[PDB]
């Protein structure tokens, strides 16, 4: 119990996916206009990542791990294709299920699922999982925490950009430049948890 | 070679399992039945379509051609329909072109609705009566140096029922026209020869659909009169191709064949006893003539009317005879023409300058209340901007300024 | 009782004497055409036309059927037009005593009349313009109805008159106006007053709600927010006590009642008091020989929400019941911003003037600073009693977000509801104009 | 032509105009050698993926189009990963996760979808090389600035004598951390939209 | 000289519109009232810097070594020349001279560089140069150690003014604290001139720890002043006879200065109370649960208050109106988060001795979300027709 | 059916990409392993004092002069095995090959110690001149790994090298500074009483001391790391028994 609280708080604060590892910045910097759409996209990322990390853990440990199937046979060169295929298939199937059975959940957050079918956040999450050699429960907790941290960061940036309706930005920085500078200031702020070892 | 076999088989098996599970989830959990498009709740007319497609294309393939001019990319903004229950979302271009006042009643763009749900439409009765026509050309004689009159002939003893101020679209096949084949008289051939426009030519590959405003009041039966201008390459880049449909119509001569598709319109005379002011220019003589002749012949009104036409020189002045006849027969109508720069051959003794300044100096400055009149305006964009500026400066509300901008 | 605790009773010198004395002769009246929100007029008169009392002068193009009639009989002598020929006033020089009369009923029958007859007589007379809907503070359409009509029988403005002094004079007319509103008011009528007793209407539609507190505890917007919150679906009308007296007199006698009792007060008025005048009277004739020598500003209404009465606008507004005169201040001071202010007013506590209690100030029309950005030090919260977020709504007004401001409560506000917020800004912003711009955008997009 | 290669460098830049491609630009710019290797790898993968997708553009099914395109992209990136690990071992250890993240790099997929499916084999190669050059412009600029100011080195060569190795320069410790990349790219966007004012985003 | 026409003289303008009477307050009054509130802190900081330097110098050297050392450093020989003394019997006047020789160059550099950047921006954007920079300049010049290089101060104030504030449209239009964003620039970029044992007492060759670094290593028994060989009492840290950043050492002076701007309505007592609530709750929790190895797990709530730059930042830097929350409940949540994060970074973060710039930079990011929650809870009350 | 074309396309594409990927991956495994080993080989060559440039010289001189050997920590004896490809970090991670450390013994904050560790013997001819002990410990931001070369007499250090530090590049990353590294040559690990004696002195080291080496400046939290690293890996649960056996004789 105390081993998973550490993982949760770590993945949420000490190791942010958005501001610390720089995963998924294009959507993080593009869909950050409104807090509502940012919250919807954050929930979508939480769901997709929480489903994608443990399934890929299962597939890896079952097939792709060294000597898993036959001794002396290492199929680790298939990690990239296997991970990206599982991610895309799960995202598409979830989109279809929600569009068919649950129209409210679709019009709420399933509208964002085509954006994250191939996103660096989830792929980097699975890669870090195979690097850190998590068990199944550790994969579940790590995926959930990483999704929650990404959502916290994108919703904070959306709140800042919606507070910045009163700003007067130079024409060259209006748009992308001031968003880059804002994300940089957000990272400078999030560097508070640097020395912590959780 | 023991690892390579496992690698190839595992790659193929994983990709195949993924593709197969995708196809299986698509087969069961995606509907493929039928969708009914009830174009109106009252009649039995409903269209059955597959979920793949667009609402506008579906209505077209059915045969109900809604009012549209450009034909793509939402640049027209006229393919408007009212839906009570259908595609439940609105696109950014739709927020750009319509306001929240059109949302609550149910108006929506027919171009960007996704047909995956059962829809309930309410279209205006005008869209139902738009026939596709065949026509023969009676005359294609010039009226100005760059304005050419096209008089079609509608067959089978019928007349297009349209209000004064409407328009009709024209279609054309792929073609290749030489500018030397144009029939231009020697009096207007002056600037033609001087700029050497006859070197141009136009080549098109696909059917094209442009619109033009009828130049006769509906009581003149059997004839469809238009006023087309030659859309030569702009003076900034003389190397670009010329206009397509304008060149096609200039190519048309006696006895040829061309099609027109249905009466449309959004520029009609308001119903009130207020003074009318018709500010025209360029090819706007067509809707202005439609309006004035309708008022003075079909409705027989006594509203104080006026007309102010602005041209470059006396060579470009046309339709003087019938307007003199109207002004002489009726004491309501009085029309004045203003030449930007008359030639020495013109022997002009009258108003000279820009039409907005002439109207403001001679009529609207001494006027009692310019804000109580109805202003009908159609011409070149510079004239439109200058006259709208003058009217807004004179304290005139946008509900009195009624404007038709050629391809706004 | 509804007790307001977030507000400000502005201490300004020259509180009037609450006694009604006859006023100087008025020889010119006018109908200010820019005070009517969203109006475009169609003039029915011409310079040199003899008019009668309650004769139509112009109609509204945007509000079909609303007629604006002359307060007195005379002769149209001026039609002032501004930039882009926008109407400013139609000045009538008083002459003769002719008038247009209507049907008169007994006081017993007034509560049982028909809504259509009441509307017809009101629109024919020109008291239909006494009402102002909320949202958008416009004259109600002649074909629309309202469930909540608010009568403002109080006045918390600075240097304001006392409603009780006038209603004790015409109680019969006040009660008659209330009984007419009771038949026009399909839902209810609210007579929002202070603790002091007033004449009462026997109808069960008419309710008396007491408000107690500093300004803005006397504003129809506050009364609406607390008794009947308004939105796009729910609209409420607001008429004041003097116009209710006039409606009672109209429906009782058949002739328009254009008399007014206003409050002439200010730091530069010799003998501040209440004076009897006529609707739309000439202010430069009203304050003739009753001002200290100097350079002063004459205002129609309070100093928080008024109209600078100079030139073509030097006439008493339609919805204003007082005239405020105060000196015009242009002097530059060496290190004036850094003075310990014994004679300086502020809602903050950075001056010494707050320590001395009961102090009245000879205020002028100075902006005590230059225009700067909004650094919110908690000012707008001390003066906003309503249930809104003041600084967020104001920052959305400044930014230009009309949808966000409608979400955050801009549809419940008038330009008189942000007067204290304009007052207490360190950036010298003016929020009434921004609110009017937002409301114009909302009205246009729809 | 030559414009097809040279337009995505400044006129339509990936990172500076169409947000695609930011996650690696923020990360791999601490060292100019890593930035250069990443530019070359992105060029290679994008060009070859465009070529093959344009070759098979007609036979691609609609329900599994993403699977086919991602299979080609993943094959290319896996080959690149196996090549780098054998011949440039030190660069890959530092490029550890973003070598694989080349697959989810938005430039590759956006160009394979927008241009490859609707064009010919040869022009797709040109478009890929041009977008790779446009990516590498920003990559190399930010890497140059960060490595120069934060370490006093260019490509590992001592340009500014550090104060610890008996010199005069004291390096900037922020040019090695997270915030500095955001600021460098924002100011690059400012300087780009200053000289080309048609890219400025209109008010509101 | 056009600035003297704006700064010395009242503008001399009249109203134009709806409100014909205005309030006597403006931005200049507010900014100068905040600029004046930190003067006791500044003067005690100069005095303390001089006294600590003199003590640490007379602890190490003596006789012939003192002359050769003071002949080296221009601060010391300039004190001796102007009239002070560097002996152990130096009065309060010789110590304030030595502290001024350290504070005034830094303040002048910060003011001049920031003024150049602000004037450039306000000239390019066709605005008039506004007050609100005096506060940033003086705060940045007093939250920095007595021994910063002047080029580092220039770079830090450049980053604080240009990147944090001026690039968003000026004062009142940013979301971050410029003075603490310029110190975070210097802390993470050049982190050895702003950390460690050799930057806090301006004595050539003296190495000593401060008391949030001595508590971490050994606790309350480890608070010893090596210069004098005496224990550090609570009255020493409260009054301010301790080493640290120029003007953060005197909690008494900071309270005296902040009480005025809190009474006047400029600073937020809601934010101050929130910071105090958060720090008391978290410090009490750490004191209750306790830990053997960590010696910061037993620091009471009244020791967290007097050590570090807690009072400086709770009183003058957390109360920035532009960067704080605009709702009355968002202010409480903002202060609570500031205090919680400060105590957290103090206790559980092993690399940074304190956490008040890094706690305020976090809360600056998370305040708009508190305002969003409050306004959204408010909108649901309006839709129900109760507001 | 439409399934036929999609299946054919998918199968053919997967076949081609599979052949290419699996041929490129299996073909370069040996080169990748050689490259992976080359870095550690070069590092140990640099610590031992030998100079080598290029892969060829590195591999040749490493096979010639350096001989890896396994040693048991609990008993201080050499054990037979494939010492060349031994992976001590995985050996520590796995539970059967490692032990969990208590808080009274885990002075270096590693939390796991393996049972068998590799040591490299530098050989000139048949005689062994140096033994290169690998040590590691925690710092402030990361786990710091080092290579210390202890001479045959058991005490005198001949060099040091940190090959994985991960600390601030100008405060506590000075463990890679050539001057700080050269400060170690000649120092003695143990005192006369066979006790750990290396001292990371804060503030300077007395000139001529045999147990004192200069601490890092502005970084006392990563100097404590080195001090604890040596306090552990010179103790009874580290290289203590092995170093006692070496000091006695018969290396
Ligand atoms: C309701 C309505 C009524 C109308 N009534 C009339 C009417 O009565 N009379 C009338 O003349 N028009 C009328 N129009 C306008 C009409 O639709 C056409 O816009 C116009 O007639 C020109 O037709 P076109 O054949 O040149 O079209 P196009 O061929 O599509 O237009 C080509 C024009 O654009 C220029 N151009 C094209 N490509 C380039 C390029 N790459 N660079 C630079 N320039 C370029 C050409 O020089 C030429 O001027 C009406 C439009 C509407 C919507
Ligand atoms: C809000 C306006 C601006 C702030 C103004 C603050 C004014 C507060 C009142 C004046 C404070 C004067 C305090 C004088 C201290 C007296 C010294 C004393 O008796 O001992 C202090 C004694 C502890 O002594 P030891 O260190 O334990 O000694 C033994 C060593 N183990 O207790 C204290 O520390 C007293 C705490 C000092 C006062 C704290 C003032 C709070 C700071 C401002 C916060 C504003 C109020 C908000 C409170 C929120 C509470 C939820
Ligand atoms: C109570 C008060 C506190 C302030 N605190 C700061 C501060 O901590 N850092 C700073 O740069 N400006 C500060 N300012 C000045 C001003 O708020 C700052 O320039 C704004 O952030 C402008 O964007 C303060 C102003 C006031 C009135
Ligand atoms: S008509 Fe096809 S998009 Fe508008
Ligand atoms: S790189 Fe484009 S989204 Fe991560
Ligand atoms: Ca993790």
């Amino acid at each position: 119990m105390e081993h998973y609280i550490s993982l949760l708080v770590k993945s949420i604060f000490i190791e942010n996916m958005a501001l610390s590892f720089f995963l998924g910045m294009c959507t993080f910097l593009a869909v950050s206009k409104k807090v509502k759409t940012s919250f919807g996209l954050g929930i979508a990322v939480i769901v997709v990542l929480t489903i994608s990390v443990p399934v890929n853990n299962l597939v890896y440990n079952l097939v792709l791990k060294p000597d898993a199937l036959v001794e002396g046979v290492d199929l680790s060169f298939l990690n990239f294709i296997t991970f990206i295929g599982v991610i895309a298939a799960l995202v598409q199937i979830l989109e279809m299920i929600l569009d068919r059975f649950f129209p409210p959940l679709y019009n709420a957050l399933g509208i964002f699922l085509p954006l994250i079918t191939v996103n660096c956040a989830i792929f980097g999450g699975v890669s870090f999982m195979v690097q850190r050699d998590y068990s199944f429960a550790e994969s579940v907790v790590y995926g959930f925490g990483s999704g929650v941290g990404w959502m916290l960061a994108i919703v904070a940036l959306a709140g800042i950009r919606e507070k910045m309706k009163y700003s007067d930005v130079p024409p060259g920085l209006r748009g992308l430049g001031i968003t880059f500078i804002t994300a940089g200031l957000m990272a400078l702020g999030f560097m508070s948890f640097s020395g912590v070892q959780l | 070679m023991s690892t390579i076999i496992f690698g190839v088989v595992m790659f193929t098996l994983i990709i195949l399992a993924l593709v197969l599970v995708i196809l299986f989830a698509k087969s069961k959990l995606v509907p493929t039945g039928d969708i009914t498009i009830s174009i109106n709740g009252d009649p039995e007319k409903a269209i059955v379509t597959q979920p793949g497609g667009k609402l506008l294309t579906a209505l077209a393939g059915a045969g109900v051609f809604v009012s549209s001019a450009c034909g793509g990319g939402g640049s027209c903004g006229q393919c408007r329909v009212k839906i009570k229950s259908g595609g439940g979302d609105i696109l950014p271009t739709e927020l750009d072109h319509i306001s929240k006042g059109e949302a609550r009643e149910g108006e929506r763009l027919a171009c960007q609705v996704a047909v995956k749900a059962d829809m309930d439409l309410e279209l205006p009765e005008e869209i139902f009566g738009v026939k596709k026509w065949e026509c023969t050309v009676i005359s294609n004689d010039n009226k100005a140096t760059f304005i050419k009159e096209l008089k079609l002939a509608i067959p089978d003893g019928e007349s297009v029922p349209f209000r004064a101020g409407g328009y009709i679209q024209i279609e054309a096949p792929a073609h290749h026209v030489k500018y030397a084949d144009f029939d231009v008289p020697e009096k207007y051939r002056g600037d033609w020869d001087k700029f050497n426009l006859f070197r141009y030519e136009s080549k098109v590959d696909e059917p094209i659909i442009r619109a033009y405003s009828m130049a006769n009041y509906p009581e003149e039966f059997g004839i469809i009169m238009l006023n087309v201008r030659i859309a030569t390459p702009p003076p900034n880049n003389p190397n670009v191709p010329p206009g397509q449909m304008s060149s096609y119509i200039w190519s048309l001569k006696a006895g040829d064949k061309c099609t027109i598709s249905g009466p449309f319109g959004e520029f009609f005379a308001k119903d009130t006893d207020a003074e009318m002011v018709f500010i025209g220019g360029g090819a706007g003589m067509a809707p202005m003539r439609s309006h004035i002749f309708d008022q003075l012949k079909r409705l027989k009104s006594k509203r104080k009317m006026s007309y102010w036409y602005g041209a470059r020189s006396k060579r470009e002045m046309f339709y003087v005879e019938d307007f003199d006849g109207l002004a002489a027969e009726n004491d309501n109508f009085v029309w004045h023409c203003a030449l930007s720069d008359p030639q020495p051959e013109d022997n002009w003794t009258g108003y000279t300058g820009f039409i907005h300044n002439v109207l403001y100096e001679n009529y609207l400055k001494d006027h009692e209340a310019p804000e109580d009149c109805e202003y009908y305006m159609c011409g070149p964009p510079m004239m439109n901007a200058a006259v709208i500026n003058m009217l807004k400066n004179l304290g005139v509300e946008e509900e009195n300024i009624l404007l038709d901008d050629f391809g706004g | 009782m509804i007790t307001i605790k977030k507000g400000l009773d502005l201490p300004i010198a020259g509180t009037p004497s609450q006694v009604i004395s006859d006023g100087k002769a008025i020889k010119k009246v006018a109908l200010l055409g820019e005070e009517y929100v969203g109006m475009r007029p169609t003039m029915h008169v011409r310079v040199g036309d003899e008019v009668k009392k309650a004769q139509i002068l112009f109609e509204d193009k945007k509000n079909p059927g609303v007629k604006f009639t002359s307060p007195v009989s005379g002769k149209v002598v001026e039609i002032n037009r501004g930039a882009k020929r926008v109407l400013q006033s139609v000045v009538i020089e008083v002459a003769g005593d002719d008038q247009v009369t209507f049907d008169k009923f007994e006081a017993n029958q007034l509560a049982s009349l028909n809504r259509d007859a009441i509307k017809t007589q009101l629109v024919e007379s020109g008291l239909w313009t006494a009402f102002r809907t909320r949202p958008f503070s416009k004259v109600p359409a002649i074909d629309s109805t309202s469930e909540a009509i608010f009568v403002t029988a109080m006045d918390t403005n600075p240097l304001a008159a006392e409603p009780t002094v006038v209603i004790n004079e015409q109680s019969e007319a006040f009660v008659a106006g209330l009984d007419v509103l009771s038949a026009l008011t399909t839902g209810k009528v609210y007579v929002c007053k202070k603790g002091t007793s007033l004449p009462r209407s026997q109808q069960p539609n008419v309710e008396e709600h007491v408000f107690d507190g500093p300004h803005p505890a006397g504003l129809a917007g506050t009364h609406m927010h607390f008794l009947y919150p308004v939105s796009a679906d729910h609209v409420a009308w607001s008429i004041n006590y003097q116009d209710v007296i006039a409606v009672g007199q109209l429906f009782l006698t058949g002739e328009l009642y254009t008399q007014r009792v206003v409050s002439l007060a200010g730091p530069v008025v010799n003998k501040p008091r209440l004076v009897r005048t006529v609707m739309g009277a000439s202010l430069e004739q009203l304050v003739d020989s009753e001002i200290m020598p100097g350079e002063v500003r004459i205002i129609s209404g309070s100093v928080l929400s008024g109209t600078k009465a100079t030139g073509p606008h030097a006439y008493l507004g339609r919805y204003h019941l007082q005239v405020s005169v105060l000196r015009e201040g242009r002097d530059k001071e060496l290190f004036g911003w850094a003075m310990p202010g014994k004679n300086k007013f502020s809602v903050t506590r950075s001056f010494l003037g707050h320590l001395f209690k009961g102090q009245v100030y000879n205020m002028t029309t100075t902006t005590n600073g230059s225009d700067r950005s909004m650094v919110p030090i908690g000012n707008y919260e001390k003066v906003m009693p309503l249930d809104m977020e003041p600084t967020l709504l104001l920052r959305d007004l400044c930014a230009g977000d009309s949808d966000s401001a409608v979400r955050l409560g801009a549809l419940e506000l008038d330009e008189e509801d942000l007067a204290l917020c304009t007052f207490v800004c360190p950036g010298k912003y003016e929020y009434g104009q921004l609110l009017r711009e937002c409301l114009d955008k909302i009205e246009k997009e729809g | 032509l030559k414009k097809s290669v040279l337009a995505p460098v400044l006129d339509n830049n990936p990172i500076a105009l169409q947000v695609l491609g930011v996650c690696s630009a923020l990360a791999v710019t601490t060292k100019l050698e890593t930035a250069f290797v990443m530019t070359l790898a992105v060029m290679f993968v994008t060009a070859l993926s465009n070529f093959f997708v344009s070759l098979i553009r007609n036979h691609i099914p609609n329900s599994v189009r993403i699977i086919v395109q991602m299979a080609i992209i993943a094959s290319l990136v896996i080959v690149v990963d196996q090549i780098l690990k054998a011949y440039l071992y030190d660069i890959s250890k530092q490029l550890s996760v973003f070598v694989g993240l080349i697959i989810t790099n938005c430039i590759v997929m956006g160009r394979a979808e927008a241009f490859a499916m609707k064009s010919e084999p040869i022009p797709s190669f040109i478009d890929g090389i041009g977008n790779g050059l446009g990516y590498g412009f920003v990559l190399m600029t930010v890497g140059f600035f960060r490595e120069l100011l934060g370490s006093g080195k260019l490509f590992g060569l001592e340009v500014l004598p550090l104060i610890s190795n008996g010199g005069w320069y004291q390096p900037n410790g922020l040019m090695l951390l997270a915030p500095s990349a955001f600021f460098l790219i924002g100011f690059m966007i400012w300087a780009i939209r200053t000289f080309k004012p048609e890219q400025v985003e209109a008010k509101e | 000289y056009e600035a003297a026409a704006t700064l010395f003289y009242t503008p001399g303008l009249v109203t134009k519109r709806s409100s014909h009477v205005r309030d006597s307050v403006d931005l200049k009054r507010i900014m100068i009232m905040v600029w004046l509130a930190v003067f006791p802190a500044m003067f005690w900081g100069m005095y303390n810097a001089g006294g600590q330097a003199i003590a640490a110098l007379n602890h190490l050297y003596s006789g012939d070594q003192l002359a050769a050392i003071v002949a080296g450093n221009w601060h010391y020989w300039l004190t001796e020349m102007l009239g002070g003394t560097m002996s152990s019997d130096a009065g309060w006047g010789s110590k304030m001279l030595l502290g001024a020789t350290y504070f005034l160059p830094i303040y002048a550099t910060v003011f001049i560089v920031g003024g150049f950047w602000e004037v450039l921006f306000c000239m390019v954007r066709k605005h008039e140069v506004n007050e609100g920079f005096f506060v940033t300049s003086i705060l940045f010049a007093l939250i920095v150690p007595p021994t910063l290089p002047l080029w580092q101060a220039a770079l830090g104030i450049t980053f604080g003014v240009v990147v944090a504030k001026e690039v968003f449209g000026g004062t009142g239009r940013n979301f971050l604290n410029p003075a603490l964003a310029g110190r975070a620039f210097l802390f993470f970029a050049y982190p050895a001139q702003i950390s460690g044992d050799l930057v806090w007492t301006a004595a050539d060759g003296y190495s000593g720890a401060t008391a949030l670094s001595q508590w971490a290593q050994g606790g309350a028994g480890a608070l010893i002043n090596n210069a004098t060989g005496q224990t550090i009492t609570w009255m020493d840290a409260f009054i301010g006879n301790i080493p640290g950043s120029i003007g953060e050492v005197s909690t008494l002076a900071l309270m005296i200065g902040a009480a005025f701007i809190v009474y006047m309505g400029i600073a937020s007592w809601r934010i101050i109370g929130g910071v105090m609530i958060g720090m008391i709750l978290l410090s009490t929790l750490f004191n209750v649960i306790g830990s053997d190895t960590n010696a910061m797990f037993n620091m009471p709530w009244h020791w967290h208050l007097v050590l570090g730059g807690f009072a400086f930042g709770m009183f003058f830097m957390a109360t920035d109106p532009v960067s704080a929350s605009f709702t009355n409940s968002g202010k409480w949540a903002y202060g609570i988060l500031i205090g919680v994060m400060c105590v957290l970074i103090r206790v559980v973060n092993p690399a940074y001795p304190e956490g008040m710039m890094l706690a305020i930079l976090f809360a600056n990011l998370f305040a708009p979300l508190f305002d969003h929650v409050v306004v959204e809870r408010n909108i649901k009350r309006r839709l129900a027709r109760y507001g | 059916d439409s399934i036929k074309k999609t299946l054919f396309v998918v199968i053919a594409l997967s076949l081609v990409c599979s052949i290419i990927v699996s041929a490129a991956a299996v073909g370069l495994r040996d080169k990748q392993k050689e490259n992976a080993a080359l870095d550690k080989q070069s590092k140990i060559l640099q610590v031992a004092g030998i100079e080598a440039k290029g892969s060829k010289q590195i591999v040749e001189l490493f096979n010639k002069s350096i001989e890896p050997r396994l040693v048991d920590f609990n008993t201080g004896d050499f054990v037979e095995g494939d010492a060349a490809n031994y992976d001590q970090r995985k050996a520590a991670k796995e539970a059967s090959e490692s032990i969990k450390l208590t808080a009274e013994q885990d002075k270096a904050k590693i939390q796991r110690r393996a049972n068998v560790g590799v040591v490299y013997l530098v050989k000139d001819g048949d005689k062994t001149s140096k033994v290169i002990l690998p040590v590691h410990g925690n710092g402030l931001w990361s786990m710091m790994y080092a290579f210390v070369a202890v001479e045959t007499d058991g005490n005198t250090v001949s060099g040091l090298t940190y090959y994985e530090q991960g600390e601030t590049p100008g405060l506590g990353g000075e463990v890679e500074n050539p001057a700080w590294r050269a400060q170690w040559v000649g120092k003695k690990l143990f005192d006369e009483n066979h006790k750990p004696a290396i001292k990371i002195v804060k503030g300077g080291a007395p000139q001529g001391s045999e147990h004192g080496v200069d601490g890092l400046s502005g970084a006392t939290l990563t100097s404590n790391g080195v001090q604890n690293t040596f306090d552990f890996w010179l103790g009874d649960m580290g290289f203590g028994p092995f170093l006692t056996k070496v000091r006695d004789g018969g290396l």
